[PDB]
């Protein structure tokens, strides 16, 4: 009743074809599906397959081979809003109870018209005002990662949409309490193009 | 030659003791070789030949959930029913099943079926095509139209067709020993007097498997019928049957009626007469 | 190996 | 209609203490499944219950775990006592046999349950918010506002902007996971940002309100604190600004 | 809703031969509904340790069971089937015969 499944986290363009798949080692098995989940959700069924013979349904195909026990999902014309946990569960003549993989985390990363890469400073609301640092607009190639010579926090980035304006942006966050910190300098260990 | 494997469950409302009463049970041909009962303290699908107690871990675990689930269902169905009827909560019903597929001499798919019954008549069953089913009148039709909307036939031709013949053919192989023999009959008459003036003569065949037999008693010519005892074939109790026809003649005629026996099993048909 | 896991009701 | 319903959401609980998850299935669903999810086994079957009978129990561990539909309307899912490797997502969730025919199973979002070694190290989060900046508001007509929720401890939170006093999800960019604030603590407190990027001609109106709100989930009254800070229990923390051009 | 009455046979496993031991059977069939009463019996009295099949049923949708004991046949000794069931008015005994 395991299945194995790499579980990402697996990065894509907006735009691409993402293969997911699981491979299972028990051959009661007779069902197979995929169940995708959200960032706090439960998981609604995605697809799902009969056997040997391959279901689609608009961009998302989904295939068994039982030879092989190996189990596939294939998404068609990356969409952000796929930006989920893929989960392949599957079962037998026994039971109704899933077996599920681990799970593969899709990131689908949008693509942005006018990258305009910045370093912006922020202070707060309140008279206790630390600072904090964005930088954002930058476009859905560049990595941020950071970790330091300090306790200096930087967030993995998140894409913020602006449905309207059609203006998607990238933006991530930094910020420490210590005197010698400054903005600009703070995220240059991403090594930025 | 055939062979086949059959399912039967039944179910008997019991309103005062709480929930009914449950029991299937699993042949190959006519060898009896799963059962479970609800009232039995194990709840446990159990062996009953030899051959499948060699089934591992996962087999005895899942067969005990599809028969538990099934007896849900069931007492689920006794409700329904006693609703599609409008009975009495104080009266015992019985929902009856009987589900399986046979196979020909090559082991290959031959058919398949699967038969339903409220208090002992013909409810719902499904048709030889696999794909559609037949109503006894009233309620039935309710529970058809139910079944053609949640692809339950698709569901069983599955396993009817698929997996049923799969588990059948294991079930030949693994217990080949006791599954593919022939016993002949041990065939005999006896001699006890009517009277004066007739004589008891009864055609017996003992320890046989398989149970399809055919006894047949003749006057000289061609009698075949109606001075013919023909008692339904009986199990033993060793996995054997036995069965017997049985003529009652004027005495001193004995000679003139003869017994013909034919088994899969026989040679060439056996047959008999009073000879000491 | 009976049909599984469950008949539909009736 | 509205689907499987579990409650708690969020349960933060002493490890010893008797853990009772709830759910209620979709209406007309005969068969409701108990689905535990971690990251190191993945997601599980528990037990699944047919017309309130349990039919498969194989995932229940040996002691502890006891599990009743004592109707067709509800079920508990109850861990006694709890002990910290009980925490997990705990899902609900019911299906039909026309719908399990073709394995769709429909799920609650879940108990995110934390068992927890001592409450002496929960916290609430103490949360800002940050105003944009000058210069990035003539490079492009556009101001991110950033709000950070610091200092608290499990990460059950859920952040959420509020402008106006209905709340926003457009220009929203909550951070995928929770930074812990000390990484050299075996069990150390948490950080996590958001954003929120408008127009100039929105930020700069004064008459807009910008509320962060941080719903946390800690302990109930119940609960038995003993020390005298304040105790950290399911509450809402929030900071605000408003538009300005001066 | 139909009642079918039960046929009943009393029979060996084995040609009976005396002081020597045997399986008496009983084989109840035909009958509907399940509900029924089957005792082996002895001069009368009523055997100890009978087992019993489980329930069946054939295609016409009628009830069979068999319960089985091992006696020891005698010349003496009379043994029977006695079977009670809805149909039946009162509890009926079919005594077992060599025979039949």
């Amino acid at each position: 009743k395991e299945v194995e499944q790499d579980p990402g986290p697996l990065s894509v363009p907006e735009g691409a074809i993402v293969s997911l798949n699981c491979t299972y080692s028990n051959s009661a098995f007779q069902y197979f599906m995929w169940y995708r989940q959200y960032s706090r959700k439960g998981p609604e069924l995605l697809m799902y397959t009969y056997s040997s013979g391959n279901k689609e349904d608009g961009r998302f195909t989904a295939q068994v081979d039982k030879s092989s026990k190996y189990i596939s999902l294939f998404i068609r014309d990356s969409q952000p809003s796929d930006s989920a946990t893929y989960l392949c569960a599957m079962r037998g003549d026994s039971s109704y109870k899933l077996i599920f993989g681990s799970g593969t985390r899709l990131l689908v990363r949008p693509d942005i018209q006018n990258p305009d890469p910045a370093v912006y400073q922020l202070r707060d609301s309140k008279s206790s005002d630390k600072s904090v640092c964005l930088f954002t607009d930058f476009d859905s190639q560049t990595n941020v990662s950071q970790s330091k010579d300090s306790d200096v926090y930087i967030t993995d980035k998140c894409v913020l949409d602006m449905r309207s304006m059609d203006f998607k942006s990238n933006s991530a966050v930094a910020w420490s309490n210590k005197s010698d910190f400054a903005c600009a300098n703070a995220f240059n260990n991403s090594i930025i193009p | 030659g055939s062979h086949s494997m059959r399912y039967f469950f039944t179910s008997v409302s019991r309103p005062g003791r709480g929930e009914p009463r449950f029991i299937a049970v699993g042949y190959v041909d006519d060898t009896q070789f799963v059962r479970f009962d609800s009232d039995a303290a194990s709840q446990r699908m159990e062996p009953r030949a030899p051959w499948i107690e060699q089934e591992g871990p996962e087999y005895w675990d899942g067969e005990t959930r599809k028969v538990k689930a099934h007896s849900q269902t069931h007492r689920v169905d006794l409700g329904t029913l006693r609703g599609y009827y409008n009975q009495s909560e104080a009266g015992s019903h019985t929902v009856q099943r009987m589900y399986g597929c046979d196979v020909g001499s090559d082991w290959r798919f031959l058919r398949g079926y699967h038969q339903y019954a409220y208090d002992g008549k013909d409810y719902i069953a499904l048709k030889e095509d696999l794909r559609s089913w037949t109503a006894a009148d009233m309620a039935a039709q309710t529970t058809k139209h139910k079944w053609e909307a949640a692809h339950v036939a698709e569901q069983l031709r599955a396993y009817l067709e698929g997996t049923c013949v799969e588990w059948l053919r294991r079930y030949l192989e693994n217990g080949k020993e006791t599954l593919q023999r022939t016993d002949a009959p041990k065939t005999h008459m006896t001699h006890h007097a009517v009277s004066d003036h007739e004589a008891t003569l009864r055609c017996w065949a003992l320890s046989f498997y398989p149970a399809e037999i055919t006894l047949t008693w003749q006057r000289d010519g061609e009698d075949q019928t109606q001075d013919t005892e023909l008692v339904e074939t009986r199990p033993a109790g060793d996995g054997t049957f036995q069965k017997w026809a049985a003529v009652v003649v004027p005495s001193g005629q004995e000679q003139r009626y003869t017994c013909h026996v034919q088994h899969e099993g026989l040679p060439k048909p056996l047959t008999l007469r009073w000879e000491p | 190996a009976q049909w599984g896991p469950d008949p539909a009701a009736a | 209609d509205a689907g499987v319903i579990q409650s708690p959401r969020h349960e933060v609980t002493e490890m010893g203490q008797q853990v009772t998850l709830r759910c209620k299935p979709i209406s007309g669903h005969d068969y409701l499944f108990w689905y535990r999810q971690t990251m190191m086994r993945g997601l599980e079957l528990l037990i699944y219950f047919n017309n309130n009978v349990p039919i498969d129990d194989s995932g229940m561990p040996e002691d502890r775990f006891s599990a009743k539909m004592p109707n067709a309307s509800f079920s508990t899912l109850k861990i006694q006592p709890s002990e910290p490797r009980d925490s997990a997502v705990y899902f609900c969730a019911s299906s039909l046999w026309e719908k399990l025919a073709k394995n769709i199973q429909y799920f609650g979002a879940g108990t995110r349950l934390s068992v927890l070694e001592d409450l002496k190290n929960v916290f609430p989060p103490e949360v800002a918010v940050f105003e944009p900046s000058e210069a990035e508001i003539s490079h492009t007509q556009k101001a991110t506002l950033v709000c950070l929720a610091t200092g608290f401890y499990p990460d059950h939170v859920e952040l959420s902007w509020w402008v106006n006093g209905k709340e926003v999800h457009s220009g929203v960019c909550t951070d995928p996971q929770p930074l812990k604030e000390q990484p050299a603590l075996n069990d150390s407190r948490y950080a996590l940002s958001s954003r929120l990027r408008v127009s100039a001609t929105f930020w700069q109106d004064p008459r807009n309100h910008f509320r962060c709100q941080v719903q946390f989930y800690g302990l109930s009254e119940n609960d038995e604190w003993t020390q005298d800070r304040a105790k950290p229990v399911t509450q809402i923390v929030s900071a605000e600004a408003w538009g300005r051009a001066d | 809703m139909i009642q079918r009455t039960p046929k009943i046979q009393v029979y060996s496993r084995h040609p009976a031969e005396n002081g020597k031991s045997n399986f008496l059977n009983c084989y109840v069939s035909g009958f509907h509904p399940s509900d029924i009463e089957v005792d082996l019996l002895k001069n009368g009295e009523r055997i100890e340790k009978v087992e019993h099949s489980d329930l069946s049923f054939s295609k016409d949708w009628s009830f069979y069971l068999l319960y089985y004991t091992e006696f020891t046949p005698t010349e003496k000794d009379e043994y029977a089937c006695r079977v009670n069931h809805v149909t039946l008015s009162q509890p009926k005994i079919v005594k077992w015969d060599r025979d039949m």
